[PDB]
């Protein structure tokens, strides 16, 4: 889910 | 185009952290990696700070190892773009240097970089090392002293899905043990590694079957032997036909990142955990193996790394949270926890968001980041300076030097002085004081005494005093009533200041030969002089200790200082340095912060001096000019008293750093920030994690749970599991508590935040754009643009409208609202009705994430396809799409230097800058943006945004926040200055001796896969401030082309003057 990915990747989780 | 990047704040997250005899034989050394950043430390009983060194490369990999007959071990580095180098410490004498031993780029040109990423492994028995770079391969380089230069072959690997690797123990060939993933599952398979014949033979045990999401793999030594693999509801041991499993209770909640051998046998191990939890992890020996147990010690910050030092003592590393060492304890605390915190280490964190304020309503900005994630998050607020806070401030003026006079503990006295007079203060002199037995000094503008001649220059200790009439010297002595003279000197020239600090020695500075001497106590014999140059004399000077080392201090009348080693018994002056600071004389003064003596600086820069990686440090007080200073305890203790030309002043002292971080913490991830000053209170977007219920709850209190307002969302438009549940907080600018909190709907996550009027309404709202995300959707089909007014106390909902797609950005545009919806962009109007309304979009996009507008201009940052430009058309009433790059770069952030310059950061760790065409035939050549600078960060930026941290040659000023903690600038340069700088950024590499020796050039390239270019119309400032930092004989290697050294210190002096 794009959403996620990105909230994860601004992590980098 | 010519621009200028360098650090403000090095990178604060762990990647790494490793612990062995580096230093010495007998020293237990943690060595940490932060992202280009070696730290090295001693275990005390804390940690003894010894060297700080910068690589040119993202350390990917980072194991010490210990050779055949090594005295001490050696460490191995691997850098993400494939830099492979041995390092050993050498330290001969005062001097510390990382010096390479082996080295080599160990890159194929064939190859698929890997999920799990690069894993570096070496052999028990130190006969090699193990890359696992690309899938299907595995790079192996032999460690026979012989090859120096690290040559490698490689092996061809038939799994295509490794997931963990290790070296075991115990093995007759070197072997390794790896859990892979086919379709069927995941599985266990064991290779030897054959040296001579160059590839696999098969290993010890056969190929075991394991969990669906088995993960890690610990290789246990030899009194065990085997290999224990981490999952998700099981821990499991393997060695040949022993297999013991268990799957405690505890462990499922929760997902175990890392772990760390505590006791060398391999008996005890500790894990780490998402959430936070520590576990012991406990092999019982029966040389056989019964059991496994798992025991939960506590909580920790989420830990990247764990490494056991000696003594129940922990280092945690975090990435997304603070560092800390933490104690383990044999007995519980109240709560169950055998964990205690001793230390924490700021960590800036994955900077998701930043903005820049001047809180303090003057004219300094600081910055405010979103830090963190999950329990770890918070706001930063980032200061620049060291501040001082007033207590009472008489306006009183003149004041010419100040004094603190103690028979017992407090200070009681402060002492002034004044053209020809003194005044005494509890509500001409040269010194006042505290000596020995009892007794106080005072030195007046003639005599305590010599022969009717006038006393020009005083100094003194606790038990010493050394007067200067003219050019002649008399050495006193302090005994139970009055003071009897020990010595008589005459100097060449007349003295111009003069130090004792303790006496074997005396630091005299002179008046016409602009000397810096040291003579012997009481001989006054000279025991060296070094003669400073130029034709102003010394106005102050000063001998002093800063962390072990000793130093001499001089300030001249042009507010230059110098600095010099001090022999102490020599009396050599070593190392000469000069560092401007200010414009007028400086009067140099000791104090104490923590347990550390630095020195005030007095000019029209106040400046706190001390001592960091052992290098010396100048730091500015976030004041207009200071004239003098002392330390106090009478305002009252802990004190400074500070006189300016026209008024005197009294308080506390900040911690003694270059930058101030004040920390707000949050228990919960927060996302985007903004601030809305006529509420005087900021908006954050945040998120909380919560668990399906026996019914959603949530695992522990956060700023939205605990808020000063509640409210939650009241639309009727859409009509052990964890879920995120998101809110906006308002948060008050001073206190920083939460005043409110407003609650989403369920699955709407909020991803972007303005704080912006629109059209003719006068009221200032909160806009967020928001998303329905269900982890089975591929994108977000539902969304909404919401607009709250902060009205007095609470929010409330003024506006709603519903899109079809995520909302992943959104600017104030010319008074309407430009907003991006899941791969098109919109501008919405604003009626007199409260309400949006569509003027016009653009769709060719494939996911628009990032926006920035200027005038009549937006800057479209995309999913995959880099950068365009776009414009409105007020006329049309239109968009018109201008240009665009066409290249393949995956965006992170985007900002508008000028209106002809884009700067951008991809997921590479690039930078890049587009520019207009200014050519002919404009539909086609117009219409491609022209990449004219390429260079490689090493870091993935979140969010660049306008403003800087400094102002109480260069042009334009854009800071940037990392995923790593580091905070950037960027900032623009003449043509002029850009080849200049250009010029001795290709002279200091030739000087300056890299860590690994790796090419400065190389890492700075441009790198993708598609592409690797060098580095343009970029220039390092890291690479440019380095210079201030070298050898005088190597400063003049770097000026052969009409330049002089001195002249270039003033260039890069004013250079560092910028963050």
């Amino acid at each position: 889910n794009a959403v996620q990915l990105l909230c994860a990747r601004t992590r980098d989780g | 185009s010519y621009n200028y990047v360098v650090t403000a704040q090095k990178p604060t997250a762990v990647n790494g952290c490793v612990t062995g005899h580096f230093t010495s034989a007998e020293d237990l050394n943690l060595l940490i990696a932060k992202n280009t950043r070696l730290e090295i430390y001693v275990v005390t009983a804390g940690l003894r700070p010894v060297k700080e060194v910068g690589m040119y490369g993202k350390i990917a990999v980072m194991e010490l190892f210990r050779p055949k007959g090594e005295s001490k071990d050696l460490l191995f580095i691997l850098t993400a773009k494939y830099n492979a180098c041995i390092l050993e410490y050498k330290q001969s004498g005062e001097s510390i240097d990382i010096i390479t031993r082996a080295h080599g780029n160990v890159q194929d040109r064939i190859g698929r970089p890997s999920e799990t990423g690069i894993i570096g492994i070496i052999d028990p028995e130190c006969r090699m090392i193990g890359l696992r770079l690309y899938d299907g391969l595995f790079k192996v380089i032999p460690l026979d002293r012989d090859n120096k230069e690290l040559k490698a072959f490689n092996i061809r690997l038939e799994e295509l899905h490794v997931i963990d690797v290790k070296f075991l123990y115990g093995c007759q060939a070197p072997t390794i043990c790896f859990v892979y993933q086919d379709p069927q599952g995941r599985h266990v398979k064991t290779y030897e590694v054959s040296l001579r014949e160059k590839e696999f033979n098969k290993g010890p045990w056969k190929q075991e079957n394991v969990e669906a999401e088995a993960s890690m793999v610990i290789a246990v030594p030899e009194p065990f032997g085997g290999a224990i693999i981490i999952g998700q509801e099981s821990i499991t041991y393997h060695n040949g036909d022993k297999y013991l499993a268990i799957a405690p209770p505890i462990i499922k909640q929760s997902t175990i990142v890392c772990h760390n051998r505590v006791d060398p046998n391999g008996s005890r191990y500790l894990l780490g955990d998402m959430e936070g939890r520590l576990f012991m992890l406990l092999l019982e020996k029966e040389v056989t193996l019964k059991d496994l147990r798992v025991e939960l010690l506590g909580e920790t910050s989420i830990a990247e790394c764990l490494t056991y030092l000696d003594n129940g003592v922990v280092f945690v590393g975090s990435r997304l949270g603070d560092s800390q060492l933490v104690k383990l304890n044999v007995d519980s605390n109240e709560q169950g926890s055998y964990v205690v915190a001793m230390e924490t280490f700021t960590n800036l964190g994955p900077i998701v968001d930043m903005c820049v304020v001047d809180l303090e309503r003057q004219g300094q900005g600081q910055l405010v980041t979103c830090s963190g994630a999950f329990k770890e998050g918070s706001l930063r607020i980032i200061r620049n300076g060291i501040g001082i806070h007033e207590h009472a401030s008489i306006d009183l003026p003149g004041i010419k030097g100040l004094w603190p006079l103690r028979n017992r503990e407090t200070d009681d006295t402060l002492v002034l002085s004044f053209v020809g007079q003194t005044r005494v203060l509890m509500l001409q002199t040269f010194f006042c004081g505290n000596v020995a037995h009892q007794q106080l000094i005072q030195i007046t503008s003639a005599s305590v005494e010599p022969q009717a001649k006038n006393i020009s220059v005083a100094s003194c200790n606790s038990s010493q005093v050394v007067v200067a009439v003219g050019r002649a010297l008399y050495y006193l002595q302090i005994h139970p009533q009055e003071l009897r003279q020990i010595s008589h000197t005459e100097m060449e020239h007349e003295v111009a200041c003069l130090d004792i600090t303790p006496s074997p020695l005396c630091a005299i500075g002179l008046w016409t030969d602009i000397s810096a001497r040291i003579l012997k106590l009481p001989s006054f014999e000279l025991l060296h002089k070094e003669m400073l140059g130029g034709e102003i004399i010394p106005r102050s000077i000063l001998m002093t200790t800063f962390e072990s080392s000793h130093y001499l201090l001089c300030a001249l009348g042009d507010g230059a200082l110098f600095y010099f080693g001090l022999n102490i018994e020599t009396g050599l002056l070593s190392d000469r340095k000069k560092v401007t600071l200010g414009t007028q004389p400086t009067v140099l003064r000791t104090f104490r912060s923590l347990s550390t003596t630095n020195v005030f600086a007095c000019s029209d820069r106040p400046t706190v001096i001390y001592s960091s990686n052992h290098k010396l440090v100048f730091s500015n007080v976030n004041l207009k000019e200071v004239n003098y200073m002392c330390p106090l305890n009478s305002g009252y203790p802990d004190s400074l008293a500070l006189a300016n030309n026209s008024t005197l002043t009294i308080g506390t002292i900040d911690e003694i750093q270059k930058l101030h971080i004040r920390t707000v913490p949050l228990y919960e991830s927060p996302r985007k920030i903004c601030y809305q000053e006529v509420s005087q209170c900021f908006g954050v977007l945040s998120s909380r994690i919560e668990v399906q219920d026996t019914s959603t709850t949530a695992l522990r209190p956060s700023a939205s749970t605990q808020a000063l307002s509640s409210s939650v969302s009241s639309s009727k438009l859409f009509s052990g599991e964890e879920v995120e549940v998101h809110n906006l907080l308002i948060i008050d600018q001073h206190t920083f508590e939460v005043l409110h909190a407003h609650q989403f709907l369920q699955n709407e996550y909020a991803l972007s935040l303005v704080s912006c009027k629109l059209g003719k309404d006068p009221n200032t709202y909160f806009i967020v754009g928001t998303a329905m995300v269900y982890p089975e959707e591929a994108e977000p089909k539902q969304g909404r643009i919401v607009v709250f007014q902060y009205s007095d106390g609470k929010l409330q909902t003024v506006a709603e409208k519903e899109v079809k797609g995520a909302v992943y950005s959104m600017v104030e545009f010319n008074g309407k609202l430009l907003a991006s919806i899941n791969s098109t962009v919109r501008l919405y109007e604003w009626t007199t009705e409260k309400e949006l309304r569509t003027e016009c979009n653009h769709y060719n996009n494939i996911m628009a994430l990032y926006l920035k507008t200027k005038g009549d201009f937006i800057l479209v940052g995309d999913l995959m396809r880099s950068v365009l430009l776009l414009a409105y058309k007020p006329m049309e009433g239109n968009f018109e799409e201008i240009a665009r790059d066409f290249n393949p770069n995956w965006m992170s952030a985007v900002e508008i230097l000028d209106d002809d310059n884009f700067l951008g950061a991809e997921n590479a760790f690039n930078l890049f800058v587009c520019q207009k065409d200014s050519a002919a035939t404009t539909d086609e050549e117009r219409q491609h943006l022209q990449e004219v600078g390429l260079f490689h960060l090493g870091e993935f930026v979140n969010v660049f945004c306008h403003g800087s941290l400094v102002m109480q040659p260069t042009q334009g000023s854009v800071l940037f926040g990392t995923v790593n903690g580091m905070i950037g600038l960027v900032t623009s340069l003449s043509e002029s200055w850009y080849n200049l700088l250009l010029d001795m950024q290709n002279r200091l590499n030739k000087v300056i001796k890299s860590v690994g020796k790796i090419e400065h050039s190389f890492w700075r390239s441009f790198h993708t896969e598609r592409k690797t270019e060098p580095a343009t119309g970029f220039i390092d400032g890291d690479l440019i401030e380095s210079f201030l930092d070298i050898s005088r004989p190597k400063m003049q290697e770097v000026v052969a082309n009409e330049a002089t050294a001195d002249d270039l210190i003033k260039v890069v002096e004013e250079l560092t003057r910028i963050h």
